[PDB]
């Protein structure tokens, strides 16, 4: 029983062997009444011992040894860590290199797969990567909110990468993606005009199309309303580092000329090309369910549904695409389903040796952005939208900071609370002045909007009612204490959820997401909120900050029992006659005018009375 | 190691040598010397074969070479090429795998690298092989030994010797000459002779129809057994068959139809602690951990009328039990908990000794006396009773699946989520705890786990004296108040032995409110007193004490503590359900399953029956029922339940095939039913599982018609 | 409203609903099938399926030998041990024809591995019977004692290090007229001990030079003891079973059907590939059926002589010495002797006396004093009872010892694919008595005909398909090695969910071991993301409880927690503290393989990391761990 034996050994006094030497003797015999090492001379073995408390003391006050070259010795572990941090995470799909075997636990299950692109030593272009990451995050936040364009602009103006504002990087850096282009159009900047379909970039070079509404049957046997393009057209198509030329007509793909490049880029380009071509041959390849949703909770348009499906399940299309024999000409070749060199090439698809000139000629222009982050040219045709924003996610290489409460939700529920309380404090004077006016509009501020996102929905209304009642008690029928005003102000945003009796719900602690240590004690020093009554310091998550001046002289003598329960005011003292300390359930049931007993903390009993 | 190998040898040779070593060695990286030898051998083979060419008729200049390289390739194909060459050229196939095959003389070639000297390793190779194949021997020091004059000429000899010399110089000047290993150490062992006894054992171990092993060997080596299987199947009796039948719904009948018979006894309660009838003495605290003795002391002080009752008002009695001694032991427990001493030992050994029946044990005698004594006979096995359905199991499942006002689960935190899979896991955990936090079964499970771990800790730490283990549990309500709960006291026996399986008697006194007389057949193992009354919300309720003498062992204590894995089991079952739901789609369905999206409505589950009608519920209620089912499966676990769960799986999969219309076929349906029904004797969970299985099967049969 | 758990099946597919029905895979605490009764029943069952075969008396050991091979074909659906040598040889020949280069390649790889293997390899197994003490001992102890004994009898083969010399000494020892060996004997005690008189009685061991004759030594070497797998084999058989199993593994890993040595997500890959390949090859308009089946009395109905024939057939083109080496294991197992354990117990209720009879003295008392079942068992055992407390078990295999060779047998049964040019083809997966058979034919009737033909062919090979535990259904839904399959979705009936506690090495290594266990579980055993995260939480709870290292900002008292809170206050980068140092837990799915010190290095305070990673710290003086103050040792 190694586990139980270890349990007992750790319950022993001095279980750990200790070496002999000056460094070993540097441990004290006992620290603050805790014996750390054995003061016994063994008969023959001369083996000294120590407690785990000795290890903790060494890590707390022990000598600070040199730690140079440590990363050199354990270089493999740090390489693993760097690969993990520099990696990019794609999408997780359900249903049927040594750098990939390391992450196997997080990559492959029995019914799910995790798309994972490892990174490492790709440091030079940090600016562009960080700008892409920030733009993608801004777009993701904006989509889920009403009037996405307004929030996108309001967050884009208050975000900075490293030190430069996001607008400066967008204007200066010529690279980017769909998200960067959307943000540029939102800010009024100029972008290169290219038609987008997912990662696919298209530039029509000939032909004309007239989208028409039609009902189409897919492989799974369901009717869908899709706008179909009729007429022969050609485009210059690019996907990553691979480019080609596509000729297509009504529900048909005629020609597909491409070059040699990264295999995954080729596969993505070819799949996107078939999907865009609207071929009935790829309509009939849908043997599953197409009901994918965007992060906003809406239903994707049919074309993007098919794009997502055939990007996930590529074989379902390459099987139902047919095959042909490519010509034996030197430059003309053929590619199979595995992006290999084989004359048994896909029907209509051919890889070519000659280089296709990149269509990306400088074409900066002013497009118009609609409410839903959709870009439309003066002619009146959508070129790109939110649906085309890549779903890849990574960590920016340069610190990117957004100065707005709408971006706090990306925190860890500890940084969100920190920011909310710091914002409340920085505005404490105005907040208190506005509260002492009979106005309740301050509960609607964006900081409290961000705070609400970490309050469990089931108890948000009850907490709001409790906090509002306590604040009103502190204000109208009594003078306030600043500390508890600060503590309970954030919770007041949500609408009150007073019980049928009309009174609020009493609470001893207020809990938040990811509990265990993320709670706010209504009458004590919680780990997320502490305050020294005499020294006037507010320790929010170990960030002691003074409160001089904001506190008032008269709110120091006042006890803490006056603002700990809604509708209860302190009276008398700790009278051991009514009974023991009452639970909140009994206090809630108490008839008006009756007294009770309360224990604010360990050694501060108090007596209160209902009103 | 790898640096020199990479520098001095090309990539293809290195990878071929690595594959060859990996074919027979499972730790190629741990012994680089073998890699060195293999790569050197392959380089020498290529030197011999790469440059020497031939032509159609006899020209030793087209593209035909006079050497075939059989080394450096997988054995599966090397053996094919060797056998094909031997058959085509009319020459015997050597029992070993050759390195090269010579086309000018049609003879297999063996090439070795001798560290010491040639003409000695040559004779060792000759002894190992013999006249089967020729030999070409080259040594690190300039020397050679060949078995033929028309073999490799001087031009190849120069290149191979230079190749060896460069490696020798590098090893000498880089301190790695100590790692070199000769091929003799690899050839070590070819002389295996069978003694007389083992040979005779071999002679008599041949199948029927063979005199000695030599006849068996020759018959195996020389006979063509083609057509034997059909020959033996032709004359096999038709009575040997699988007898398959197409399963139908009508072929599925209720399992264990004797549970419905009313003349049988009903299953009693036999779990260690009261699961649903438990009563806890709540005492608010600030959350600080307390020793269990102090917790019990304070919880008893808060309820003085129950601690200070010294007279038993007996309500029920187990046929053997001695209610007076049980009450005296309970008073001893209550008096020892309240004392000022820091120990939970019952120093009054009298009633603990006389209650656990420790004075009515059997003793051992000599085997000779037992053999002489005719009155000594082996006891008949205790046949489990054949009981019927008890409604209290249904009530217990109903109650344990409801939400309480207290929660006993407080799990630590984990690092922030960065990957979509981690976000999926976090969402699933959020929903699971939101539905399972306040479930009654969760608090009951935590009480079980805490009690069993407390027993184990006290068991082997202090086994020799009767300790009292408070049946405690820390819970928190929705208002953040932390209550200490005492559900009873459990005096733990003492075992004179120290084995892990040795039995220790544990008498448990548990509070309760339910009147034992309402369901008399549930409590035949319990003596029930009445200790007082309690007030909860202005309503008076009686309080009873359930005394029972139980037994367990360190193994069972560990099993009970491990009962906490029901949480992980329920999480995994929920994950399987959600993964199956999402596999139909391509995206996760946790939120849609629990809350419901715009395209997906919230998922409703069938939870039970109300007056013979189906009633649906939410995924949260189904989750609570799943957790309760796992908890009861663990609590009521034994050999019968294990076998029932293992065997009814096949019947359930047959019903799944019938529902999916997969046309199942059965070879022995009555054998399946008998295997399932041989485990339904007296386990309450097994009997209730049979009852529920029959009810669900009736519902499925009714639904199949529509 | 009455709750019905089975109603979950009304809305959920059953395969998902019975996921991880058992939260363990080890032997429970209540289902222990051990004892002399079970061994006796196993012997009776083994000899019941082979009683129609030849019966004779061994020339060497004198025991009763039953030979079911080449016996009368069965006439009923009862278990049959009468395998036909010609049919086995034909199946092996067909397997060789379909896989040219396989038998000889496997034989050569096994031969090379044997030549390079050392005697020390016979220490990585499990408990092994020890002929020197007639008791189960760890493999290393048994090997060492056997080596000392062999040295006493002038047998120096283990010193050379190679395995072949040791096996040569093993087989030469059987020819020694008398074997001297060291035996451990216990004697009572008379030294003082302070309980109430300063005197106590106990047992102390001593080593003596004991001697046995050739027949007794041969019986001991062939003897297998009951455990407390239900049998253990001595050290004279491990050396040869190792090479035979290696050869069988070499063959098995190259066979598409062998469903070993797969484990994890490649097992689902195997299942899906088999299902897809059989669905693709179904004749246009035909039907495909899969038989998720079980084998009854798998170990009892398999005969060592058939496996000797297999080792002979496979090693046809190997050197004679290797063939002789490979023939030893089935030869030694064909003359095996079963030890029946401690015995029975007889009690007197009136006199309140009890006693335990030894196995050698089972029949020393009349069979009327045993209960009905034991009386019948002893009556049936009498013919095969040796006058030493052991029973002769010539037929059968007695639990896993040739799992790989048995898998080869099952695959050869699966390689026939057809009988009499009939309109059906069959293939499947074999996992050492767990098999799945897919049969393709134009209609269900021909599929059932093919399944019957496969059943009869297995009967000819000595394999008995369980009709009570096997069932058939349309392809696309079956079970293999406790892994369910349905429309691509794959589940598991049981999972060994993580235990509770710590590895017990130290707070440095234990964290890595726990994270590695969770990782390997979610890789191989298919634990999901939420379950893995909850397992991390539970392990963190156990870790903090065991090492008393809760969060520094918590409210928990203790000798170490005082200093932990002090360190929490002093430290500025509190996210870089190790969990052992009261820091937070930052482990999740993505970083289960990175040591936590490496994870936190960039967050540790310079003083904290200097103290923690101090080269001269007095505490230090698989899993990936970073040496530090937490890598301490315990006496």
């Amino acid at each position: 029983n190694p586990s139980l034996r270890m349990k007992w050994a750790m319950c022993s006094n001095f279980p750990l062997a200790l070496t002999k030497g000056d460094m070993a003797n540097r441990i004290p015999l006992e620290y603050k009444g805790i014996q750390l090492k054995t003061n016994a001379e063994d008969i023959g073995t001369k083996g000294q011992m120590c407690s785990i408390a000795a290890v903790t003391w060494w890590n707390t006050y022990g000598p600070i040894g040199d730690t140079e070259g440590f990363e050199r010795v354990y270089e493999s572990f740090f390489l693993r860590k760097m690969r993990l941090d520099n990696a990019t995470w794609g999408r997780i799909t359900f249903g049927p290199s040594a750098e990939f075997i390391e992450m196997l636990h997080c990559l492959q299950g029995e019914n799910w797969r995790q798309i994972y692109h490892p990174g490492g030593n790709k440091l030079t272009e940090s600016r562009s990567q960080s700008m892409i990451v920030a733009c993608r995050k801004i777009i993701r936040r904006s989509i889920v909110a009403s009037n996405p364009l307004e929030l996108a602009v309001e967050i884009a103006n208050k975000t900075v990468i490293d030190t430069e504002p996001l607008k400066s990087c967008l204007a200066a850096i010529d690279g980017g993606d769909v998200a960067c282009d959307i943000i540029r159009a939102a800010l009024g900047l100029k972008i290169r005009q290219r038609q987008r379909f997912g990662r696919l970039e298209l530039k029509r070079i000939s032909g004309r199309g007239f989208k028409n509404d039609e009902e189409i049957l897919i492989g799974n046997g369901t009717i869908q309303k899709i706008g179909i393009w009729d007429g022969e057209e050609e485009f210059h198509v690019r996907c990553g580092e691979c480019r080609g030329i596509l000729k297509k007509s009504k529900m048909k793909l005629e020609k597909l000329l491409i070059n040699s490049a990264k295999k995954e880029d080729m596969r993505d380009l070819i799949i996107l090309c078939m999907v865009f071509s609207q071929d009935t041959r790829m309509f009939q390849g849908v043997r599953g369910e197409i009901n994918f949703l965007n992060r906003a909770g809406q239903l994707l348009s049919p074309m993007y549904q098919l794009q997502r499906y055939f990007l996930n399940r590529s074989n379902d299309l390459f099987d139902q695409w047919g095959y042909e024999e490519s010509p034996k000409a030197s430059e003309l070749h053929g590619i199979n389903e595995s992006m290999n060199a084989s004359d048994y090439t896909l029907k209509g698809v051919v890889v070519t040796r000659n280089v296709i000139d990149d269509f990306s000629s400088t074409e900066t222009e002013k497009v118009s952005i609609t409410k839903n982050l959709s870009l439309i040219k003066r002619t009146g045709e959508v070129i790109m939208g939110a649906n085309d924003v890549s779903e890849l996610e990574s960590q920016a290489q340069l610190m990117i900071t957004y100065d707005t409460p709408k971006m706090w939700e990306m925190g860890t529920t500890k940084e969100l609370v920190q920011n909310t309380y710091q914002w409340v404090l920085k505005n404490l004077v105005t907040l208190k002045a506005q509260f002492l006016l009979g106005k309740e509009d301050m509960f609607q501020w964006d900081a409290f909007e961000a705070f609400e996102s970490i309050i469990p929905q089931k108890m948000a209304g009850q907490y709001s009612g409790f906090a509002r009642a306590v604040l009103k008690q502190m204000r109208d029928q009594e003078v306030m204490k600043t500390d508890q005003f600060i503590k309970l102000l954030p919770f007041c945003f949500s609408p009150p959820k007073l019980r049928s009796n009309g009174e609020p719900y009493q609470f001893l602690k207020l809990v938040l997401k990811g509990g265990g240590e993320n709670f706010i004690e209504v009458r004590k020093g919680s780990p997320l909120f502490s305050y020294n009554p005499q020294t006037e310091v507010l320790t929010i998550c170990g960030r002691m900050m003074s409160l001089k001046g904001k506190i008032e002289d008269e709110e120091r003598n006042r006890s803490m029992g006056n603002a700990v329960l809604a509708g209860f005011l302190v009276s008398g003292k700790y009278d051991p006659d009514l009974g023991d300390f009452k639970t909140i359930e009994e206090l809630e049931k108490l008839k008006p005018g009756e007294k009770a007993n309360i224990l604010l903390y360990q050694g501060k009993p108090v007596k209160v009375v209902k009103r | 190691m790898d640096t020199f190998i990479t520098r001095n040898f090309q990539t293809t040779i290195i990878q071929k040598a690595k594959n060859t070593m990996a074919e027979f060695s499972e730790d190629p990286e741990l012994q680089p010397a073998m890699l060195f030898n293999i790569c050197v051998h392959l380089e020498v083979c290529y030197v011999i074969s790469d440059m020497n060419f031939l032509d159609e008729e006899g020209k030793a200049y087209n593209l035909r070479p006079q050497y075939e390289v059989i080394e450096g390739m997988p054995r599966t194909i090397a053996w094919m090429v060797q056998r094909s060459l031997a058959q085509e050229h009319g020459i015997e196939t050597p029992k070993y795998l050759a390195d090269l095959f010579d086309y000018k003389t049609k003879r297999f070639i063996e090439v070795g690298i001798t560290k010491g000297l040639a003409d000695d390793y040559f004779w060792k190779k000759k002894e190992k092989l013999g006249n089967s194949m020729e030999l070409m021997i080259f040594s690190y020091n300039q020397d050679y030994s060949l078995s033929n004059e028309s073999s490799l000429d001087e031009e190849g000899k120069g290149r191979v010797l230079s190749r060896l010399t460069e490696l020798q110089a590098e090893l000498s000047l880089k301190n790695l000459w100590q790692v070199l290993i000769g091929e003799e150490d690899v050839e070590k062992g070819i002389d295996f002779k069978l003694g007389q006894t083992i040979s005779r054992l071999r002679d008599i171990s041949v199948p029927a129809g063979f005199s000695n092993f030599e006849g068996m060997r020759s018959y195996i080596d020389n006979i063509d057994p083609k057509g034997a299987i059909e020959r033996n199947l032709a004359r096999m009796s038709p009575l040997v068959s699988v007898t398959p039948k197409k399963l139908t719904w009508e072929d599925l009948r209720p399992i264990g139809p004797h549970i419905y018979n009313h003349e049988l006894p009903e299953v009693p309660y036999n779990a260690f602690l009261l699961m649903s009838d438990e009563l806890g003495l709540a005492n608010m605290t600030e959350g600080k951990s307390k020793k269990p003795k102090t917790l019990a002391k304070e919880c008893l002080e808060k309820y003085s009328t129950l601690r200070d009752q010294t007279d038993p008002i007996l309500i029920m009695k187990s046929e053997k039990a001695n209610e007076n001694f049980l009450w005296k032991l309970w008073r001893d427990c209550v008096n020892t908990i309240s004392n000022e001493e820091m120990s939970n030992e019952l120093q009054k050994t009298n009633y603990a000794k006389w209650a656990t029946g420790d004075g009515l044990t059997y003793q051992k005698i000599m085997k000779e006396v037992a053999i002489d004594d005719e009155t000594m006979c082996q006891e008949e096995p205790k046949i489990p009773n054949k009981c019927r359905v008890a409604a209290w199991v249904q009530t217990e499942m109903n109650l344990l699946s409801t939400l309480t006002s207290k929660r006993a689960l407080d799990l630590p935190e984990i690092g922030p989520d960065v990957a979509p899979v981690e976000h999926v896991g976090s969402e699933r955990r959020k929903y699971f705890v939101n539905e399972i936090n306040y479930c009654k079964a969760s608090t009951v499970m935590m009480k079980y786990v805490l009690f069993h771990t407390s027993l184990l800790n006290e068991s082997n730490a202090s086994m020799g004296k009767y300790k009292v283990i408070p049946i405690t549990n820390r819970v928190v309500n929705e208002k953040g108040e932390s209550f200490d709960m005492l559900y009873g006291l459990a005096v733990k026996g003492q075992s004179h032995l120290r084995g892990d399986t040795d039995v220790v008697t544990v008498v448990t006194f548990e509070f309760s409110s339910t009147d034992p007389r309402v369901d008399s057949g549930k409590w035949p193992k319990y003596t029930v007193f009445r200790i007082g009354s309690l007030f909860v919300s202005g309503r008076e309720k009686s309080v009873y004490l359930y005394c029972r003498v139980n037994g367990t062992n360190k193994i069972q204590m560990k099993w009970g503590m491990e009962a906490r894995r029901c949480l992980l089991q329920s999480m995994q079952q929920m994950e399987a359900i959600v993964e199956q739901e999402s596999s139909i789609q391509g995206y996760d369905m946790t939120k849609a399953c629990f809350k419901g999206d715009r395209v997906n409505s919230p998922k409703t589950f069938s939870i039970g029956t109300q007056e013979g009608k189906l009633v649906k519920g939410s995924f949260g209620k189904a989750l609570r029922v799943i957790f309760t089912k796992c908890l009861m499966h663990y609590v009521f676990g034994n050999a019968q339940l294990e076998g029932f769960s293992a065997e009814s799986r096949r019947l359930l999969l047959l019903i799944q095939a019938l529902k999916d219309r997969k046309g199942p076929w059965v070879f022995d349906l009555e054998g399946m039913y008998s295997g399932i029904e041989e485990c339904i004797s007296n386990n309450p969970w097994v009997i209730q599982s049979a009852y529920w299985f029959n009810e669900w099967l009736g519902f499925e049969k009714e639904g199949s018609k529509v | 409203m009455n709750i019905n758990p089975y109603f979950l099946f009304i809305d959920v597919p059953i395969q998902a609903a019975i996921s991880t029905t058992f939260p363990y895979t080890g032997v429970p605490p209540y289902s222990h099938g051990t004892g002399t009764g079970y061994t006796i029943d196993t012997v009776i069952r083994t000899h019941e399926y082979s009683n129609k075969g030849k019966q004779y008396i061994s020339d060497v050991t004198g025991c009763t030998m039953v030979d079911p091979t080449n016996g009368p074909l069965p006439e009923d659906n009862e278990p049959s041990a009468y395998a036909q040598l010609d049919c086995v040889l034909e199946a092996l020949d067909r397997m060789d024809e379909e896989h040219p280069g396989l038998f000889q390649a496997a034989s050569q790889n096994a031969m090379e591995t044997l030549m390079v293997t050392t005697v020390d390899k016979l220490t990585q197994g499990r408990q092994t019977f020890d002929w020197t003490v007639c008791r189960n001992q760890p493999a290393a102890t048994a090997l060492n004692t056997t080596i000392t004994s062999f040295r006493l009898n002038d047998l120096n083969g283990a010193d050379k290090g190679g395995l072949i010399p040791f096996c040569q000494d093993i087989i030469d020892s059987l020819d020694r007229p008398e074997m001297t060996f060291f035996s451990v004997k216990n004697i009572k005690k008379k030294l003082p001990a302070k309980n109430r008189k300063g005197f106590l009685i106990k047992r102390i061991p001593m080593k003596v030079k004991d001697k046995i004759t050739k027949v007794e030594y041969i019986k001991r070497a062939l003897s297998l003891n009951t455990m407390t797998a239900i049998a253990t084999a001595g050290i004279q058989i491990r050396g040869f079973v190792l090479v035979v199993e290696n050869l069988a593994k070499n063959i098995c890993e190259n066979l598409e059907q062998s469903g070993l040595p797969v484990g994890g997500n490649e097992k689902k890959a195997k299942l899906s590939n088999a299902v897809a390949k059989m669905l693709s090859n179904c004749p246009p308009g035909g039907i495909s059926m899969t038989v998720t089946g079980d084998n009854t009395k798998w170990n009892e109905c398999l005969n060592p002589r058939i496996f000797l024939a297999m080792t002979e057939r496979i090693t046809r083109d190997s050197p004679i010495w290797f063939r002789d080496f490979c023939s030893i294991a089935p030869v030694l197992f064909s003359n095996k002797i079963a030890r029946l354990g401690k015995g029975f117990m007889i009690t007197s209720k009136t006199k309140r006396l009890k006693a335990q009879i030894p196995c050698p003295d089972l029949f020393s008392i009349p069979l009327e004093r045993y209960n009905e079942e034991t009386r019948a068992k002893l009556k049936k055992l009498k013919p095969f009872f040796n006058e030493e407390g052991t029973a002769s078990l010539s037929p059968g295999m007695m639990m896993g010892m040739f799992n790989m060779l048995s898998t080869v047998l099952g695959v050869a049964a699966l390689g026939i694919k057809n009988i009499g040019n009939k309109e059906y083809l069959w293939d499947g997966l074999q996992s050492s008595d767990d098999f799945a058979l897919f049969v393709n034919a134009k209609d269900e009737e021909t599929c059932m005909e093919g399944i019957n033909d496969f059943y009869r062919t297995c009967k000819l090979l000595g394999i008995n398909m369980s009709k009570k535990k096997s069932y058939c259904n349309e392809t696309g839904m079956f079970e293999f090695t406790s892994m369910f399959y349905r429309d691509g979705f794959v589940s598991n009936f049981a999972m060994e969910l993580p235990s509770f506690g710590v590895a017990g090495v130290n707070e440095s290594a234990d964290m890595a071991i726990g994270m590695t266990i969770i990782k390997n579980n979610m890789i191989n055993n298919g634990m999901g993301p939420a379950t893995a995260q909850t397992a991390i939480q539970l392990f963190i709870a156990d870790y903090r409880y065991t090492y008393k290292c809760h969060r520094g900002d918590s409210k928990v008292e203790g000798k170490r927690m005082k200093i932990i809170k002090e360190l929490w206050e002093n430290t500025k980068g509190r996210d870089g503290l190790l969990v052992a140092d009261g820091g937070p837990n930052i482990y999740n799915l993505r970083n289960l393989h990175i040591p936590e010190i490496v994870l936190k290095y960039n967050l540790m305070d310079p003083e904290y990391k200097g103290r923690l990673l101090h080269p001269q710290n007095p505490f230090v003086g698989d899993y990936d761990a970073v040496s530090g103050t937490h890598s301490w040792r315990t006496k």
